[PDB]
């Protein structure tokens, strides 16, 4: 089914959007991890996983920083 | 000065050594340039009868032109890649 | 290959800098003085603004000393490096660590001193510091720690060489060395 | 060094007040840094020595000779990229203030010269995936240091985008290749080299493909790079491929251990797409920074072809190729910086809108240098003339070095369509170069007294005024000839490349 | 010595050159003393370095040896080795000749920059002279490739109305083609590990691999000597470019190519050289008889020249493929006495009228008999050394080349006999309109040739004669160099 | 080996020379130029030669092993 690129259907219209799916589709990859190291029993998995989590959240602050001030340059006359 | 041509075969000596090599290629040039000019010699023999003779060109000057027919396919520059890169006895 | 003898795969921090040679200290005087000359150079070669000559203003010179006090250091800390890992001339270097390590077999101590850290933390500090001199140029890390995992046999410090002898040391087996692997797991064979 | 120091500029530039003479000053700091790095990573790093390979922090880090070299090779170009910011690249105040408008443009640099260095150097993925966020992190603050621009926002919004994309495929991989193995060291990988699924690299691969701008991808880049300042876009274009296709070429060297074609095949399919558009997308363009957008990726597909071959010769051509490459690229874009006083003034139709960010946009804006500047005119003539391939100037040599690569593994459909495509390409520097010079005869004897550079003011009147700054006219002087005279000692240079190993030996 | 002496004192000139000129740029406006005449002192000091070129290899020319056969004088400089034989010597000698006459022609006829101009004459004829002294296939190529840099910019700047699509037209076809030369000579590199010219003569190939080095290397030789169908590059160039690049592009850059075959095609690929000879006649031969078929519907003067140029060249290579001494020295003779003959041709029509009138449609052009003599004699002389009239150095070249042709292939290789005829048929027609009936309506009348034209054409047209009288002169040479490219077993 | 570093010294000597035209500038301008961009390139002139020098070294070793490896694969 997803052969034919549904999940592009299930991503909004907007930039705020893209950047949604973007922590989405990390969050399988951790989920990923933290189930290969738990039936392994294996904690370099869940070395992994805890960097995932905080690399993907230093991803999530620096792009919305650029989607925010994306925003207040057009709302930039300011000369009232 | 007038220098010996060094006589030296394909078949006796190593491609490896490109020295020896280019001698085999050179004494392989030098001698074909000398049968062109032994042919140069013996046409110049066939002239001088033809034109001595006359009517007898044919009988004065028979061998000369039968030899001469027979040098002319043989006694031309043939250079040397062709005897250097094929085997005969092969 | 310009290979010498390997004196310490991972040489200590404190050793390296008491190895430092006169002229390694030369090299971190000139760093410490070359990068407030380069700030200087640069606007000999070019003024920042305007067009003639303008000494920069003192508070850059003191910031570009401490760049260029660090990156002496870091030069002087490498070169003295190349010296324990045979890289470089350690001829005589090799004689002033052969006095200290035979001098501290006879003391019955430990050639590589005594840690706090356990088995696992002195061969996982090991690690961390091995070999790491290599990208000192990028990012800062030392061997502070007593491990002994330096990449040298011991027994190599029992024969005497030329010029040794005359120290008269006493060299006792190294099964009776305090704070060595061959003489720690005598009770239990896990715990040393 | 470069750590250290990096500490000692983020608190010293928050402290001191806001300035244009102090930031640049601060700029000419870093200068300093990136040029004591190199004297202590040339000390302790030796060709000799890391011929056999070493492991460093735990494993984590492996460094041999062929990562060796490019660590060098960054450095130096980090150098020929400060000596922008650091000093005049016209020095009319107007144009130059941008350059030091920003404080925290050294110290992003300085951060991603950190992330740009460790990449080749990785040898975990845990680490691969920590390293390669610090580089592309690096990025996007960079292409967003000049937050008033709108263009220039817009691009980093743009490039924060396809990146996150780009390392989510990247973490894929390495998750999928630790589900299967349950192990994270890339040398503990390797015994399990023909156990594991080889696409799974591949799909590492793809995710490394997307940040070097290679087809089907390329649209990001080409887009990107004509939107940036010019200085941003002299930083971002080139950077990223040192770092990247080292990594690239190391990734594959440890693939084709087991040789499957099928790998090769999909490659050999986004390297042939990427030279058709490479040089067919840069016939019908207007814009200099999207012409050597197109430019660029057509030169990354040549340098797949070595690194798809991996040999020996492959190693070579590499080395010399990614060298070669690096100062032509810097030496255009140091031109076009400077070229930009030549530009006339309106004192009417097409309204043609230029700003600060990047004055020069168009190629008919580089119309009758061989008027205004002859000599630097022939030095972008020589500039171009090494892209297009003829000899004996450095760019030959890359592209003869790179078919030897290519025809002794069998690679002949590509070598031939290489050799295609970079005649078709031929016709857009050719442009470049009919812009430059064609039109020469007709306006020889013109009455120009508008051009940007005739409104600096008259110093002494008695005294010889330069036109151009001291330092970016050396540079520009300097890697001309080196392009230009490569023939006098090629010799001993491919010969130095012969001793780069990545694990020959014998 | 001789490379060394000929970069060195070319390099040291152009740097001469362009410190004099570039002196007083400044910040201030300059009315110089060089400027004065129109460069007049840059333009002697470019064309006394032709004169010296001359020079240097005459020094060289002394010492060689006509009864030695292998490479001499070699040297070694840049990591490449240099040498000269006997073919390579007189192609030498015609390239540097033609230095000084290139430079003369344009004395007087540019808007201006002549100081760029006389660089780049002496910079391409340089290129041009060391890439028959080279001594491995990369060199070759490298030399054979790099005089595209100042070819391109120079019909550029200083070329015709359609300089733009000449100067779009060299770079692309002569570069596009080229680059499979390339490629045939790195696969030399990879299965030999050397592209020496020595060391590459002694290795044969399967005949396979033969095929494919051949086709690749003929791809790039077939466009700068120009076959049909892959021609349309030079009338074009030769229409526009300037006419001191049109003496270099004729006289020189097209017998780089038949130099082509003598190095890269007979001695290492002659197995393959026997096999595509006679498709190698099928093409030359309907390259002689379209290319002369389509001269006759000509209007552009210096385009009429410049398909006789192809139809030459032809020739050559008809000549040249032939097996045999008859046809080896017959091609190469051609292509030196082609290589006055054309540049005089241009003189006439792209030097001499183009200079006085600004226009190169033949409408405009009869009865010029009537006030400009002078001029009419030389177009009659040139033309029949053109056609090959016996007392010329083309005839000899033409009979040799037409009957080493005929002893390769008697049936096929007659055809070359239509050389004689069509090329009387184009040429002919030309000089019988240009200096016949009543004085043209449409000019005016002028000076005839001046006397700098007249030592041009003098010293075109004696090296032409003498070589037709007494073509021993360059067959004393070529004799034991050319009859080692001759392969046949014969038992 | 002076006359190696008089080479590169005369390349430095063009860089300079090749700088003030792009400055547009008289080629006799401020003299001292000429020496320093001449002393930097024999500097790196002298460093250069050191590396190939190096380089013959070990490439001489290394194919000390590499013609053994040819001899047992011809074998
Ligand atoms: C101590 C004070 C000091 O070092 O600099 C004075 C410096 C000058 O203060 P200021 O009066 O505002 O400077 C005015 C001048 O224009 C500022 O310009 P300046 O040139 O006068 O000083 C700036 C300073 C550059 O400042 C630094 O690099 C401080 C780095 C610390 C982080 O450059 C230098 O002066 C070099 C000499 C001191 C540098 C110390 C380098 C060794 C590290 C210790 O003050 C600081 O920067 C304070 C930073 C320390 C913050 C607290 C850190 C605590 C860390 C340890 C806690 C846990 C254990
Ligand atoms: C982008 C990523 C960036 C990553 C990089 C970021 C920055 C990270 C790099 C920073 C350093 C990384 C390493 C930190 C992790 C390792 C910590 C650790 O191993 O703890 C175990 C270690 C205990 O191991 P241990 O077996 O008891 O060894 C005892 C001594 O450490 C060693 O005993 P000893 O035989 O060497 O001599 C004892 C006596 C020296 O005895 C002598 O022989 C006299 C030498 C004359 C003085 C030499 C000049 C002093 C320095 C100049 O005291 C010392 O001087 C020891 C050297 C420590 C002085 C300060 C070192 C600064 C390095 C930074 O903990 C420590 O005692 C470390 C003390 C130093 C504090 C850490 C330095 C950084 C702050
Ligand atoms: C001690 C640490 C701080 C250094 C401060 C001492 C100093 O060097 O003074 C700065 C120096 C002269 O001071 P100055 O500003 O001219 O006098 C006051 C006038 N208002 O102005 C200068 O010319 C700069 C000289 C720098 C001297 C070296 C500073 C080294 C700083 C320590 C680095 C390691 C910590
Ligand atoms: C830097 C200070 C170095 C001097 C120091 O105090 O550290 C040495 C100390 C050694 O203590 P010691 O008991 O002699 O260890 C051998 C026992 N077999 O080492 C220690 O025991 C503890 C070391 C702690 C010092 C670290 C504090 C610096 C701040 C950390 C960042
Ligand atoms: C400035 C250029 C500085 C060149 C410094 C290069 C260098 O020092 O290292 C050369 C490196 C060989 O080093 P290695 O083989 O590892 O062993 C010897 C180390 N002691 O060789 C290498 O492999 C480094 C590869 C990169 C080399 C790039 C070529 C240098 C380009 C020169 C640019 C000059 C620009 C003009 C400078 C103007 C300054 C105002
Ligand atoms: C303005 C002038 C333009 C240029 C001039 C054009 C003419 C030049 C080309 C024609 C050359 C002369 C004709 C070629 C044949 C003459 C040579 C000859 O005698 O051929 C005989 C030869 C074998 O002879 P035979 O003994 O009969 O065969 C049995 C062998 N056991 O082999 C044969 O049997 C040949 C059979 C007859 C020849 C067939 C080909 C003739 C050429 C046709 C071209 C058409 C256009
Ligand atoms: C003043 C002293 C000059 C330097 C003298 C020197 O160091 O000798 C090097 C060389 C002399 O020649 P040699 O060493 O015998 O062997 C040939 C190597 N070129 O002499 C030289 O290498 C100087 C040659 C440099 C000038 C030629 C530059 C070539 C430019 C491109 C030419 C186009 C080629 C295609
Ligand atoms: C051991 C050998 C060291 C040599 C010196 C190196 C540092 C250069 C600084 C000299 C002093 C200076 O900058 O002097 C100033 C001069 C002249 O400047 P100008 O253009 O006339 O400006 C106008 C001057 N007014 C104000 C008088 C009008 O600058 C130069 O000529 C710079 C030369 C370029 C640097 C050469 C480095 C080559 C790098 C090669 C390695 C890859
Ligand atoms: C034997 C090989 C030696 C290597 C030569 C390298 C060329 C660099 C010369 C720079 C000198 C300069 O920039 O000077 C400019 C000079 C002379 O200009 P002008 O008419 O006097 O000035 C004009 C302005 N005015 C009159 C108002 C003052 O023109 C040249 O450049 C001509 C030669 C180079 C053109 C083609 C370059 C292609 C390079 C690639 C070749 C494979
Ligand atoms: C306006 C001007 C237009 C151009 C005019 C032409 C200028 C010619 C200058 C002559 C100089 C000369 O003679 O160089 C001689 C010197 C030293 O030669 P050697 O000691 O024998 O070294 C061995 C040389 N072999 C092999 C010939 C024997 O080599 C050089 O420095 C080489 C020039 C530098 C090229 C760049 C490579 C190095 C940087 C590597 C980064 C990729």
């Amino acid at each position: 089914m997803d052969l034919i690129l549904l999940m592009l259907v299930a991503v909004g219209l907007n930039i705020i959007d893209i950047y949604i799916m973007i922590e989405i589709l990390i969050m399988g990859c951790t989920v990923n991890t933290i189930y290969s190291a738990s039936l392994d029993n294996d904690m370099i998995g869940l070395i992994y996983s805890l960097i995932q989590i905080i690399i993907a959240g230093v991803e999530s602050a620096i792009g919305l920083s650029i989607l925010v001030n994306y925003n207040r340059i057009r709302n930039s006359e300011e000369i009232e | 000065d007038h220098v010996r041509s060094p006589n030296v075969s394909f078949d006796d000596i190593d491609y490896n050594n490109s020295q020896d090599l280019h001698n085999a290629q050179e004494s392989l040039l030098r001698e074909q340039w000398i049968r062109v000019s032994a042919l140069k010699v013996c046409r110049k023999a066939l002239e001088s009868c033809y034109k001595t003779s006359g009517p007898n060109h044919y009988e004065d000057c028979r061998e000369i032109a039968e030899k001469y027919l027979n040098m002319l396919p043989d006694h031309r520059i043939q250079g040397f890649l062709g005897y250097q890169k094929n085997d005969p006895s092969k | 290959m310009e290979t010498y003898e390997l004196i310490d795969s991972d040489p200590k921090f404190s050793r390296v800098v008491r190895y430092f040679r006169p002229s390694d200290y030369l090299t971190w005087a000139l760093g410490t003085i070359g990068a407030p000359g380069l700030m200087v150079l640069f606007e000999k070669i070019e003024p920042a603004k305007g067009n003639t000559f303008k000494m920069p203003p003192p508070s850059i010179m003191r910031i570009a000393t401490t760049i260029g006090f660090f990156g002496g250091f870091y030069y002087a800390y490498t070169s003295s490096t190349k010296r324990f890992w045979g890289y470089s001339e350690n001829a005589k270097e090799v004689a002033k660590d052969r006095y200290e390590v035979k001098k501290a077999l006879s003391e019955k101590k430990s050639p590589y001193g005594s840690s706090l850290l356990n088995p696992y933390q002195q061969d996982m500090s090991a690690r961390n510091s091995t070999n790491s001199q290599l990208l000192l140029a990028i990012f800062p890390w030392f061997n502070v720690a007593n491990h002994q995992s330096h990449g040298i046999d011991l027994r190599k410090y029992y024969e005497v060489r030329d010029g040794e002898e005359n120290w008269n040391f006493t060299l006792p087996p190294l099964d009776q060395v305090k704070d060595l692997d061959v003489a720690q797991y005598k009770e239990y064979s896990n715990y040393p | 060094m470069l750590f250290t120091s990096l500490l000692l500029i983020i608190v010293y530039g928050s402290l001191v007040n806001k300035s244009h003479l102090l930031t640049k000053l601060i700029n000419r700091l870093g200068l300093i840094i990136i040029i004591y790095t190199l004297l202590i990573h040339l000390n302790i790093n030796t060709l000799e020595n890391l011929s056999i390979g070493i492991n460093m922090f735990n494993n984590l880090l492996l460094i041999n000779s062929f990562n060796n070299t490019i660590i060098e090779l960054i450095l130096i170009i980090c150098i020929l990229y400060v000596l922008l910011i650091s000093f005049n690249i016209t020095g009319l105040s107007i144009i130059d203030n941008l350059n030091y408008s920003k404080r925290t443009f050294i110290v992003i640099v300085l951060f991603n010269i950190i992330g740009l260095t460790l990449l080749p150097l990785v040898n975990d993925i845990m680490i691969l995936f920590i390293i390669i966020e610090l580089q592309s992190y690096s990025l996007y603050l960079l292409t967003a240091i000049f937050n008033e621009s709108h263009n220039s926002t817009k691009s980093a919004l743009y490039y924060f985008i396809v990146g996150s994309i780009a390392s989510f495929i990247i973490l894929d991989a390495t998750v999928s290749i630790y589900d299967d193995l349950g192990l994270t060291n890339i040398q503990y990988i390797l015994m399990y080299i023909d156990k594991l699924e080889i696409f799974d690299l591949l799909c590492l691969l793809f995710g490394l493909f997307i940040k070097i701008g290679l087809a089907p991808f390329y649209s990001y880049s080409i887009t990107i790079y004509s939107l940036s300042p010019t200085i941003i876009t002299n930083y971002i274009s080139l950077m990223p491929k040192l770092s990247i296709l080292t990594l690239i070429y190391i990734i594959m060297h440890y693939i084709n251990i087991v040789n499957n074609t099928d790998l090769n095949y999909v490659i050999s399919f986004l390297i042939l797409i990427s030279m058709f558009i490479g040089s067919f997308g840069g016939l019908n363009v207007i814009r200099i920074k999207t012409l050597l957008a197109y430019s660029s990726l057509l030169n990354v597909s040549y340098m797949l072809l070595a690194i798809l071959s991996n040999s020996n010769e492959s190693i070579i051509a590499y080395i010399y190729y990614i060298i070669q490459y690096s100062l032509t690229h810097i030496n255009i874009f140091s031109i076009i910086l400077v070229i930009s006083i030549y530009l006339p003034i309106m004192n009417n139709m097409l309204n043609v809108m230029i700003t600060k960010y990047s004055p020069i946009e168009y190629i008919n804006q580089l119309k009758n240098l061989f008027i205004n500047n002859i000599f630097i005119a022939i030095a972008l003539c020589i500039s171009i003339f090494s892209l297009i391939g003829i000899p004996p100037l450095t760019g030959f040599y890359g592209k003869y070095l790179v078919l030897i690569s290519g025809l002794n593994n069998g690679y002949v459909l590509l070598s031939i369509v290489l050799i295609i495509a970079s005649s078709i390409s031929t016709v857009y520097y050719a442009t470049i170069l009919k812009v430059l010079s064609f039109d020469t005869l007709s306006f020889k004897d013109i009455i120009s007294n508008n051009l940007i550079i005739n409104t600096s003011p008259e110093n002494n009147n008695n005294e010889i005024k330069p036109e151009i700054s001291n330092v970016i006219s050396y540079v520009i002087s300097s890697l001309t000839l080196i392009i230009l005279l490569i023939i006098i000692q090629y010799e001993n240079i491919v010969k130095g490349a012969y001793l780069v190993l990545l694990y020959n030996w014998v | 010595m001789l490379v060394q002496n000929l970069i060195i004192f070319n390099i040291i000139g152009i740097v001469l050159l362009v410190l004099l000129n570039n002196n007083n740029n400044g910040i201030l406006n300059k009315k110089s003393l060089l400027t004065i005449k129109n460069e007049l002192k840059l333009k002697q000091i470019g064309l006394i370095i032709s004169i010296i070129n001359i020079l240097i290899i005459i020094e060289n020319w002394i010492g060689f040896n006509s009864n030695y056969y292998g490479f001499q004088n070699i040297e070694r400089f840049l990591n490449i080795y240099w040498g000269i034989d006997g073919i390579s010597l007189l192609l030498v000698l015609l390239t540097l000749i033609l230095g000084p006459i290139a430079i003369l022609s344009n004395w007087k006829n540019l808007k201006g920059y002549y100081t760029y101009y006389v660089i780049s004459i002496n910079m391409l004829v340089i290129l041009m002279a060391l890439n028959f002294i080279c001594l491995d296939l990369v060199s070759f190529y490298i030399l054979f490739e790099s005089t595209l840099a100042p070819l391109f910019l120079l019909i550029g700047i200083y070329g015709a109305n359609n300089k733009n699509k000449a100067a779009y037209y060299v770079l692309i076809y002569t570069l596009a083609s080229s680059l499979f030369m390339l490629l045939s000579i790195v696969i030399y590199y990879i299965i030999i590990n050397s592209t020496d010219y020595i060391y590459i003569n002694n290795i044969i190939l399967s005949i396979n691999l033969q095929s494919l080095l051949f086709i690749g290397i003929i791809i790039g030789i077939a466009v700068k000597t120009p076959l049909m169908p892959v021609h349309t590059w030079l009338p074009t160039v030769h229409s526009e470019s300037p006419l001191g690049g049109s003496i270099l592009l004729a006289g020189v850059i097209l017998k780089l190519a038949i130099y082509g075959v003598i190095r890269l095609l007979l001695p290492n690929l002659s197995e393959i050289s026997m096999m595509f000879t006679p498709i190698i006649y099928i093409i030359s031969i309907l390259t002689l008889i379209y290319s002369s078929l389509i001269t006759l519907k000509q209007t552009d003067l210096k385009v009429i020249i410049a398909y006789s140029s192809i139809s030459h060249l032809a020739v050559c290579m008809i000549g040249i493929f032939a097996n045999n001494l008859i046809g080896i020295n017959g091609s190469l003779i051609l292509c030196l006495a082609h290589g006055f003959v054309s540049p005089a041709l241009f003189i006439l029509v792209g030097g001499i009228l183009y200079d006085r009138y600004h226009n190169r449609l033949i409408n405009y052009y009869q009865g010029l008999s009537t006030f400009m003599p002078i001029f009419s004699i030389y177009l009659v002389v040139f033309s029949f050394c053109n056609t090959g009239t016996p007392l010329s150095g083309n005839f000899v070249g033409e009979f040799l080349s037409i009957t080493g042709a005929v002893i390769r292939h008697p049936i096929i290789g007659s055809l070359t006999a239509a050389s004689v005829l069509l090329s009387a048929c184009y040429q002919m027609k030309l000089t019988n309109r240009l200096t016949g009936s009543v004085f043209s309506q449409y000019l005016h009348i002028t000076n005839d040739v001046t006397n700098r034209e007249i030592f041009l054409l003098n010293w075109l047209l004696i090296p032409t004669i003498i070589i037709g009288i007494y073509p021993s002169f360059v067959t004393n040479i070529l004799n034991l160099a050319s009859s080692t490219l001759i392969y046949s077993v014969l038992i | 080996m002076i006359a190696s570093l008089a080479g590169w010294g005369l390349f430095g000597v063009t860089v300079r020379a090749y700088q003030q035209g792009i400055r547009k500038v008289p080629f006799s301008y401020y003299p001292l130029g000429y020496v320093y961009s001449a002393l930097g390139w024999v500097a790196f002139g002298y460093g250069f030669n050191l590396w190939t020098e190096r380089n013959d070294k070990l490439l001489e070793k290394r194919v000390e092993k590499l013609k053994e490896s040819r001899n047992l694969r011809l074998s």
